[PDB]
């Protein structure tokens, strides 16, 4: 009764919202937050695709996606803690000296 | 859709809204009535909780279908839990799970 | 399908690398011994190579709905394992200079080798996604292993953020493809489309998002800007492992995906990949023109060489020798980048600390270390495509595959980018034999030295005499 | 009129073009992570539009 | 089931829109938790009961707890509000809008027989996970071990 198209469009909306939140923010924490939004949107799209076909594979890919999201959130917050404890500044544009 | 399942859906929804409304009304009556006049170990503990929670979800999914998975599934969960215990042992011996050094 | 005992006899490198991970981790939990843990890592990788020989005694079979093992998979597994062994060998003097925990580097290197093996045997979208994450996140650890170093922390943050974004793009594309196809197997990606309806927009857009993620992973233009910063900031053995193992494993699974997907011979994806290959070759060669940093220059070089690989990939279904060309090119590129980033590793070893500069200064290298200057020159000529080297044999293979498929724009791009490459590679080599104005004693440094000399001897011998490697790659046919 | 080899200069013109193009392309490697993410999204837009056109 | 799906999707979209524009980190994380709860409600509308339970348990109950922990220990760019003035988000917003319109053009035009909403239980997901998905499970434990090792190596104090 629910269209697959509507669930896919909802996942796409959340994905592009996470992408623009990733781009527009100088603070690294909001960049990590936008990354979490994008990966949650991708997992939602996999759930919609799996539930449309009546298959278990969508929830399995969802489980793999949230395992990835947990590990990436852990690593990114470790890197953010390192940046804050070595520079006392979460500005990502200051971490830019390698260029050319 | 049986009558019992929609009765239970209605009961669950009413349970939700009565609980939330009771708490909100409790705080509303509290405010409206009366007379006016860190170390990195926290991050590591939360991170360990997240990782072992995802492993716990895999074990959750195994546990509900033991009779439909056979001894092969037991072996699969055996290497899974062995790697989990190896990681836990690793964290214990390196001092990661040691609040007091 | 389920698992048989013979399926376990078609799974040994994965199990060997995983058991090496567990054993090294428990040995770290016992004590913090750099020598013993590094040795356990290299014995585990060597045993995985011997396990590859043992499964070469066995046949080719589909071990899961996920995995498929054939000679294609064994060839790419061997390339990944050789890259990992070289990385550990270069990492030991570097980690000897590193005044912190050292064996976690080996644990992450082994875990990334496991992900490379998974990508080498992947026949399924779930396995491809898992292998990509399994080579990516240990590289998050390894690129910023020296997180107190400001350049390494910068490279770690850049690679972590950008690879998380690319993983999101790839996962979203996989979800859209599964929404269309209804099956995550490689062979079913377009099976439910017939009568010329192969160009369905949802399948194409899903493959486009996967192309964005994979082309980030392959340093393809315009997902390439991370490459010089991440290459320069990362530790030099980590740069070696990234440039060799990650790109080889991801391009192998991309080769398999475009081989068994029925949507692989759509004209739209072929045209988009042709544009990406053209831009990658030209942009990498042009951007490496005025580089005085060897690591950034090798990043741009990696962009151009993956453009050549993409040119070989486009001629898959039209031609026949495309996968053989990819194998020969991957062997030559593996040995060349191994030797190049190996010299970068040993001259930057031991690790001098987070505050000291890691500048290379290759000018005048002959007058204080002649043999490493000779090996750097040999690999510079190999990446240029000089006929006395196996890099030319790969260039000749991709040129033959572009001529056979009449990809004349890509052939002209190869020639022009080759000329620009000649300029900057020969500048690097003649700088090695220039005069420097002004400016070890172990056996693991000598092990890294003999590794880069062995790679030079292999690239020179297979440049003059390429037939053994050609016959090695040719027998590695997959289950068609 | 022909003491400075004009044909040599006209054949050396592609080297000048290559140097100019490389110097122009190196400006996009400014080192900003936000621009790297922006360029990834721009390339995603270009790839998706090209695939939808064909 | 359609009613709950549409309200939860709308709540998730609205909460994400408040997430990417807010200035306070704790408030943004609270809106992100709200969006995760809405996404779990969407999962329960589709019949993926295990996915909704996992969206509350693992995403809102573990990962966002980690983000919240990091923000509290930071005790935290905020003052100028760069992302609010149109001269900063003029480009990225229309870029994301173009990407979204191309993606939803690809979405519109596919076979859509509708979602039945029949519950795919966690038992069947477990049978699949511990049937034809052995290497996904073992290598996912492997991946989480890798992430744990990386995050301890980077995030410890010393
Ligand atoms: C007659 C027409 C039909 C036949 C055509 C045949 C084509 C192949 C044979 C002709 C090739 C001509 C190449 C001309 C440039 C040769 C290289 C050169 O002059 O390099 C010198 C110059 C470096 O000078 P320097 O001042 O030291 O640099 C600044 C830093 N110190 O270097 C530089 O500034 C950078 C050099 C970059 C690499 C060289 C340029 C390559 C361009 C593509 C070449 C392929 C052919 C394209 C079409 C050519 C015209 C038809
Ligand atoms: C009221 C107007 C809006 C007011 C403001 C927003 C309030 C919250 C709105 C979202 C949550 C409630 C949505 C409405 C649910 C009502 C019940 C319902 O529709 O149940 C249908 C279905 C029953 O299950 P099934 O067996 O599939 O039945 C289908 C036909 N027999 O149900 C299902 O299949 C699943 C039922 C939903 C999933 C469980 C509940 C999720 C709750 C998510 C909360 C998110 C955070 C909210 C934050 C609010 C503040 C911003
Ligand atoms: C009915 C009685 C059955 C007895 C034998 C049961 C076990 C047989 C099959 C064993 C399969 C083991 C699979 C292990 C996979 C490990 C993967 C590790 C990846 C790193
Ligand atoms: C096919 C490979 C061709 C290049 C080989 C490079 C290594 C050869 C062995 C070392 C030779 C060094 C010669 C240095 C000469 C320096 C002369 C300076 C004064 C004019
Ligand atoms: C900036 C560097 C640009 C390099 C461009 C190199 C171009 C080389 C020449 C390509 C010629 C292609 C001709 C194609 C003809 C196809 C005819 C088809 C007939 C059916």
């Amino acid at each position: 009764m629910i269209p697959l198209q509507h669930g896919l469009i909802l996942a796409a909306i959340l994905f592009v919202l996470g992408l623009t939140g990733l781009v527009i923010r100088r603070n690294l924490l909001f960049m990590l937050i936008g990354l979490e939004i994008m990966i949650n949107a991708s997992a939602l799209a996999f759930v919609v695709a799996g539930s449309y076909w009546g298959q278990t594979d969508g929830q399995v890919m969802y489980i793999l996606a949230i395992s990835l999201a947990a590990a990436e959130a852990s690593i990114g917050l470790a890197l953010l803690l390192q940046l804050h404890r070595r520079r006392q500044n979460l500005n990502i544009d200051s971490v830019s000296e390698m260029r050319g | 859709t049986s009558t019992e399942v929609i009765a239970h859906h209605w009961a669950f929804a009413i349970f939700l809204i009565v609980a939330i409304g009771l708490c909100c009304l409790m705080l509303v009556g509290g405010w409206f009535l009366g007379g006016r006049a860190l170390s990195a170990k926290f991050y590591l503990v939360a991170m360990f909780f997240v990782i072992f929670d995802v492993e716990a979800l895999y074990l959750f999914a195994w546990s509900t279908s033991i009779r439909e998975s056979g001894w092969v599934g037991f072996v699969e969960a055996a290497i899974f839990i062995f790697v989990l215990l190896a990681g836990l042992v690793y964290l214990v011996r390196i001092g990661a799970l040691d609040w007091t050094p | 399908m389920t698992i048989t005992p013979q399926n376990l006899i078609a799974l040994l490198p994965l199990l060997i690398v995983g058991l090496t991970v567990v054993v090294v981790m428990l040995s770290i939990a016992w004590r913090r011994n750099h020598f013993l843990n590094a040795t356990l890592s290299v014995i585990g990788l060597n045993a995985a190579l011997v396990s590859l020989w043992f499964v070469g005694q066995a046949g080719a079979m589909d071990v899961t709905p996920l995995m498929r093992v054939d000679g294609f998979a064994m060839l790419y597994t061997g390339l990944v394992l050789l890259a990992s062994l070289a990385t550990c060998t270069f990492a030991y003097p570097w980690l000897e200079g590193y005044n912190d925990n050292k064996d976690e580097f080996y644990l992450l290197v082994l875990i990334a080798a496991l992900g490379g093996i998974l990508l080498a045997n992947a026949n399924h979208l779930a396995s491809l996604f898992l292998g990509i994450e399994l080579i990516s996140l240990p590289l998050f650890g390894l690129v910023g292993y020296a997180f107190r170093q400001k350049r390494s922390l910068e490279a770690s943050i850049k690679y972590t953020i950008l690879s998380a974004a690319a993983s999101s793009f790839l996962l979203f594309g996989m979800a859209l493809v599964y929404a269309q196809s209804g099956d995550l197997s490689f062979v079913a990606l377009g099976k439910n489309l017939g009568d010329g309806m192969l160009n369905e927009p949802l399948l194409l857009a899903g493959f486009g998002l996967m192309i964005v993620g994979l082309g980030f992973k392959l340093s393809l233009v315009p997902f390439h800007l991370w490459t010089p910063d991440v290459y320069q900031g990362a530790p030099a053995p980590v740069s070696t492992f990234l440039a060799t193992a990650s790109k080889i494993a991801i391009f192998g699974v991309v080769m398999r995906l475009f081989l068994y997907a029925p949507v692989g011979d759509s004209e739209a994806i072929r045209v988009v990949l042709a544009i990406i290959a053209f831009a990658s070759i030209i942009f990498g060669n042009l951007m490496a023109l005025s580089q005085t940093n060897i690591k950034r220059l090798l990043g741009y070089s990696s962009i151009s060489h993956l453009g050549y690989l993409l040119v070989a990939l486009i001629a898959l279904q039209t031609g026949e020798m495309s996968m053989e060309a990819v194998g020969v090119y991957l062997a030559g590129y593996l040995f060349s980048s191994l030797g190049a980033f190996g010299v970068v590793s040993l001259m930057s070893s031991p690790y001098r600390g987070p505050d000291a500069d890691s500048l290379f200064s290759y000018r005048g290298l002959f007058w204080h270390r002649p043999i490493l200057a000779a090996v750097m020159t040999v690999m510079m000529l190999s990446l240029a495509g000089i006929p006395m080297t196996l890099g030319f044999i790969g260039k000749f293979y991709v040129l033959a595959v572009g001529v056979q498929a009449h990809l004349w724009w890509l052939v002209g791009a190869v020639v022009v980018g080759s000329a620009i490459g000649l300029y900057y590679y020969l500048r690097v080599a003649v700088s090695l034999y220039l005069h420097a104005p002004e400016q070890p004693s172990n056996w693991q440094y000598s092990a890294g030295g003999i590794v880069v000399l062995i790679s030079a001897l292999l690239v020179l011998v297979l440049g003059v005499w390429p037939q053994p490697l050609i016959s090695i790659v040719r027998l590695a046919m997959p289950l068609m | 009129l022909l003491k400075r080899d004009p044909l040599n200069s006209m054949m050396n013109i592609p080297a000048v073009l290559s140097r100019f193009a490389g110097k122009g392309l190196l400006l996009s490697e400014n080192g900003y992570l936000r621009w790297y993410v922006a360029s990834m999204s721009i390339g995603a837009v270009v790839v998706l539009a090209l695939l939808m056109v064909l | 089931m359609e009613f709950a799906f549409y309200i939860c999707g709308l709540i998730a979209i609205l909460a994400t829109l408040r997430v990417i524009t807010h200035t306070n980190p704790v408030h943004a994380l609270l809106y992100l938790i709200i969006s995760l709860l809405a996404i779990s409600g969407v999962f329960f509308s589709l019949g993926a009961y295990f996915a909704g339970a996992l969206e509350i348990i693992v995403y809102a109950g573990a990962i966002m707890v980690l983000f919240v922990f990091v923000v509290m220990m930071l005790n935290l760019i905020e003052q100028e509000r760069q992302w609010l003035k149109p001269q900063v988000w003029i480009g990225p917003a229309i870029l994301s809008a173009i990407m979204l319109v191309v993606i939803v053009y690809a979405i519109l035009g596919v076979n859509d027989q509708g979602i039945d909403g029949t519950p795919i239980s966690a038992k069947a997901v477990g049978i699949t996970l511990f049937g034809p998905y052995v290497l996904a499970v073992e290598l996912a434990s492997m991946l989480l071990l890798a992430g744990l090792v990386v995050a301890f190596h980077v995030g410890r104090e010393e």
